[PDB]
RNA sequence: UUUUGGCAUAGUUGC
């Protein structure tokens, strides 16, 4: 829905799990529109700062991931439509990753970059 | 036809 | 699968176009005019155009209709080739940063204090300002007295200062800026910036040996070069085949008695000849001087050009001339008539040299410039030098053997031995001769005659000055 | 183009930049071509 | 040209309508010309004799005006018609 | 120096840094006064 | 003057007045100056207007006015008698 | 024989179409933004004034960017040497090569 | 005490 789309260009941040790009206001007010149940950054700014990225390159307006080879290359086919980031700089702390793994969610890095 | 205007009917909008 | 088609877009407004087209898709997904395209891609670093996913070009044209931003791609579209579809999404990648926007674009800035709020960081900078004197620029130190004197928006707390748009400074600007407004990776400032706040160099033609391996002790001339793993192509002695060596296996070895230049270090720029090749202490002597210069093997290159090692006449003041004896970054080392070497700024005046000037030596022999003259009296008695500049009673002598002031010194000339007419533009009146009666203006004047443009007729003619009488 | 190689940029964009460079050098040596039209100077004259 | 062709060209031009929704209609109805007038640095109008224009490197030209009728339809069964005269 | 207004013949002096204007007409064309230098003519 | 303009052309300049213009009624050759005008270097240098260097004449009428922008500009009509020859 | 009438009518048609395009785009900007444009700021008078002034200033006739194939040689400096010369230049008619 | 300086298409005119 439109609630996922960012409202302005200022303070755009990409999530560290699903690469979802949103404003800091939308992370504060809605959390993650894909996996907030697994992260729970709604109602906490520090959780957003720990769980989102200040450095990203590339943006995809994923409209129909069910029939998108873009989502096949980026591994976002099973997620909802929205604004995703291609490459994300950042990493969750070990505590959040271990908590996700105990719930059966292994943390795959969205840093798909060619570092030199 | 095209009407004519006297110079007094030209408001001072060109200066504003 | 569907194919991607390129659509030209307004520069810098691709993401807004994608947002608008997604909103259009949602606003017409249930109507009788559905958008049959599948997706829209507006890459971050690809500026000027976007991609649309569809099975047909007609779908693209009918979908982008009503979008002004894509009108330059409306008539025709180009499909992305099938083999390059991966490359659309292929993405690559107390410290110092560089501010992006403002007048401090791409200026080195030292990260003084990092705010934990993750909104801005305090940065130390050098001001590129005119101190409110020109506006109604290069880096220079922050002068507090000047901006206090000039007034304007300025607030003083000793060394602490606020000025000109809430710019904060102390002793050097100290202002907060967003990390998104700077670059926090890949600055790598130089030594000069540190004062303000391995390497491989193989060249074609240079000779290198082999320090290890089965091909040890093979000296050959470099042909090519690369970054790290050079895989070099050296022409060895008594070998017509070309072998392979990386950068790490070679060393800049040179036989004695050959031209050598220094690539870097305290001895950079000086040329010369190496004498003895020890293990790592390579000793050489310059073309200028005869001092021992010890360099590493890597600090040598084979270059056959002559050493550079200039000598312009400048005016220290209207009473004393000066001869430049060394050229520096921001000053001139100038040797004057008195024999006193001084250091002066770039902004002395260039005097008109008189190369035909005549001077007398100590034996009443006329001497001119470029003449080899011996100094028999004075502080420099016994030396012999070539004249380069002249004064009323001084002469500047160059000598290559003398290593002082580039060989330039000065001695008094008597201690050496050789080894506009006022009538111009004046209204005049012909008081004598056939042209009597008339009035004219003097164009040119001489000792005897003078040209007059005649006012009366459309000509100019010359007349004796005796024939003229001024108005 | 050099930055694009140092960027490892896409092949088609590099090829189109090469096409543009081909046209520009061909226009420099000859702005009377039989192929692409004449290059202007954003003033309204073909270049000498 | 002045008395007929300018006016008839303006009539022959089609009306302009725009969509954001706010619908619009722009209409040009009548044309007006004054005599050749001249504005100094202060923007003060004055009659311009042709000798003054020949001397001062001006252009012996008269201003042109057209009354513009803008009828905006906000799709609420309303047509706000505003006329701007001597534009 | 001295200039003559081109309409009402108002003699007036104008500085080197003020735009020209007739001091009693407002007119904006000025003509230089005749030279005060000696001028002579042969009648040929 | 040479003392204020550090780049100049060799010619007379006393015909002009303090406004940098020549008074009408002055008999002038082709190499003279009719408009004393100079630009400030970023002292100053001359870009003054000379006569076409093939003739002589009399500066007949000098008019001074403002251009369309309002900048002070001047036209100078130069008379030259022509006898049949 | 197109005199000043059809001549200026043709150029006025071109410049009026250009001004219509300009006001269309300028109104579209604010109308898509969601407020009423200033109609006084919608018009840019330099299409017609500076356009006709250009086309008489240089003799080129047609759009300024279309000078490659735009026919020129219509407006000429008036021949002021004799009264008869001025009259002959006033009544002159040119046939293009075509 | 030494002077400088444009390229262009278009237009008209002269054996
Ligand atoms: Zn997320
Ligand atoms: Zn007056």
């Amino acid at each position: 829905a439109l609630e996922t789309v960012p409202k302005d260009l200022r303070h755009l941040r990409a999530c560290l799990l699903c690469s979802l790009v949103k404003t800091i206001d939308q992370f504060e007010y809605d959390g993650c529109d894909n996996c907030d149940a697994y992260l729970q950054m709604k109602g906490n700014r520090e959780m957003v700062y720990d769980c989102t990225s200040s450095s990203f390159d590339g943006i995809i307006a994923m409209m129909s991931p069910e029939d998108s080879w873009v989502s096949k290359w980026q591994r976002v086919s099973n997620f909802k439509p929205g604004v995703y980031a291609v490459s994300v700089t950042g990493r969750l702390p070990q505590g959040i990753v271990r908590e996700l793994k105990s719930r059966g969610v292994a943390y795959k890095s969205r840093d798909t970059a060619i570092k030199t | 036809g095209v009407k004519l205007l006297d110079i007094s009917e030209l408001d001072m909008v060109g200066a504003g | 699968d569907p194919n991607l088609w390129t659509v030209k877009c307004k520069i810098g407004e691709e993401r807004a176009t994608a947002i608008s087209l997604m909103r259009k898709f949602i606003a017409y997904q249930f109507t009788d005019t559905p958008l049959q395209i599948k997706s829209v891609v507006a890459p971050e670093h690809v500026k000027g155009y976007i991609y649309v996913e569809a099975y047909k070009q007609t779908h693209v044209k009918q979908a982008i209709e009503g979008v002004g931003n894509l009108r330059l791609g409306y008539w025709n579209q180009q499909m992305v080739p099938i083999k390059e579809m991966t490359d659309v999404l292929k993405v690559v990648k107390k410290s110092w940063v560089r501010l992006k926007r403002g007048i401090y674009k791409d200026d080195i800035a030292q990260v003084d204090y990092v705010e934990p709020s993750q909104n801005t960081i305090s940065l130390k900078m050098i001001p590129r300002i005119d101190y409110d004197r020109i506006k109604a620029p290069p880096q220079r130190l922050f002068d507090a007295e000047k901006i206090r004197s000039l007034g304007g928006d300025v607030a003083s707390d000793g060394d602490f200062l606020i000025f000109e748009g809430n710019r904060y400074s102390r002793k050097f600007l100290f202002k907060s800026f967003a990390m998104s407004a700077v670059i926090t990776e890949g600055v790598k400032p130089t030594l000069s910036e540190l004062e303000k706040f391995r390497e491989h160099n193989f060249q074609p033609g240079d000779n290198v040996e082999v320090c290890e391996g089965e091909l040890i002790n093979l000296q050959g001339k470099i042909l090519s070069v690369d970054g790290n793993k050079i895989t070099i192509m050296p022409k060895h002695e008594d070998l017509k085949d070309m072998l392979e060596f990386p950068a790490q296996e070679l060393r800049k070895y040179f036989k004695m008695g050959d031209h050598v230049k220094v690539i870097a270090g305290r001895f950079e720029g000086d040329t010369g000849l190496i004498v003895r090749v020890e293990e790592n202490f390579v000793i050489l002597f310059s073309d200028l001087t005869m001092h021992e210069l010890k360099v590493l093997p890597r600090d040598l290159q084979l270059c056959s050009e002559t050493a550079s090692g200039w000598g312009e006449l400048v005016q220290l003041d209207p009473q004393t001339v000066g001869v430049i004896v060394r050229l520096e970054r921001e000053t001139f080392q100038v040797l004057n008539m008195y024999g006193k070497v001084v250091t002066v700024r770039h902004q002395v005046t260039r005097k008109k040299d008189n190369r035909f000037a005549v001077a007398l030596d100590s034996e009443q022999n006329n001497i001119h410039v470029k003449d080899i003259v011996k100094v028999i009296d004075g502080p420099h008695s016994g030396r012999e030098g070539e004249i380069r500049h002249l004064f009323r009673s001084f002469a500047f002598l160059h000598c290559k053997k003398l290593v002082e002031n580039g060989g330039m010194f000065v001695c008094k000339t008597r201690h050496l031995v050789l080894a506009d007419n006022e009538l111009i533009g004046q209204t005049v009146r012909i008081s004598q001769g056939p042209y009597k009666g008339y009035i004219g203006v003097v164009k040119d004047a001489t000792e005897s005659t003078a040209r007059v443009e005649l006012h009366s007729t459309c000509q100019t003619i010359s007349v004796d000055r005796q024939r003229l009488t001024t108005v | 183009l050099r930055r694009n190689e140092q960027n490892g940029a896409a092949a088609h964009v590099i090829a189109e930049d090469v096409k543009l460079l081909q046209f520009h050098v061909a226009t420099m040596v000859d702005n009377e071509l039989p192929g692409l039209p004449r290059a202007m100077q954003k003033s309204g004259r073909p270049l000498k | 040209f002045i008395q007929m062709s300018v006016q008839r060209i303006v009539e022959d031009a089609p009306p302009i309508d725009l969509q954001a929704p706010p619908r619009y209609l722009l209409k040009f109805e009548q044309i007006y010309l004054s005599k050749p007038t001249h504005w100094e640095r202060d923007g003060a109008p004055s009659p311009m004799m042709p000798n003054e224009a020949r001397l001062r490197n001006l252009t012996y030209s008269a201003p042109l005006y057209v009354d513009i009728t803008k009828t905006v339809i906000k799709e609420g069964e309303e047509q706000l018609q505003t006329q701007h005269q001597k534009t | 120096m001295i200039y003559i207004c081109g309409e009402c013949h108002t003699e007036n002096e104008i500085k080197s840094r003020d735009p020209i204007r007739c001091r009693e007409c407002g007119y904006r064309i000025m003509y230089k006064k005749r030279t005060k230098r000696l001028v002579v003519f042969d009648a040929r | 003057t040479r003392e204020t303009c550090q780049g100049m052309r060799h010619a007379i300049y006393d015909k002009l007045d303090d406004d940098g213009l020549i008074a009408p009624g002055v008999r002038v050759s082709g190499d003279d100056v009719i408009i004393g005008k100079t630009v400030t270097l970023p002292t100053k240098r001359d870009c003054s207007t000379f006569l076409r260097t093939s003739e002589t004449g009399i500066v007949d009428q000098v008019m001074v006015t403002l251009n369309q922008e309002g900048y002070k500009f001047c036209k100078i009509r130069v008379r030259s008698v022509r006898i049949p020859q | 024989l197109d005199l000043a009438g059809p001549l200026l009518a043709f150029l006025f048609r071109g410049m009026f179409k250009n001004l219509l395009k300009e006001v269309r785009i300028y109104a579209q900007k604010f109308i898509d933004r969601g407020k009423d444009f200033n109609l006084e700021l919608a018009i840019k008078t330099r299409i017609i004034s500076d356009g006709l002034k250009y086309s008489l200033a240089t003799g080129n006739w047609g759009d300024q960017k279309k000078a490659h194939q735009a026919r020129a040689g219509v407006s000429q400096v008036l021949n002021r040497l004799t009264f008869a010369s001025t009259l002959s230049h006033l009544r002159r008619l040119n046939s293009p090569i075509g």
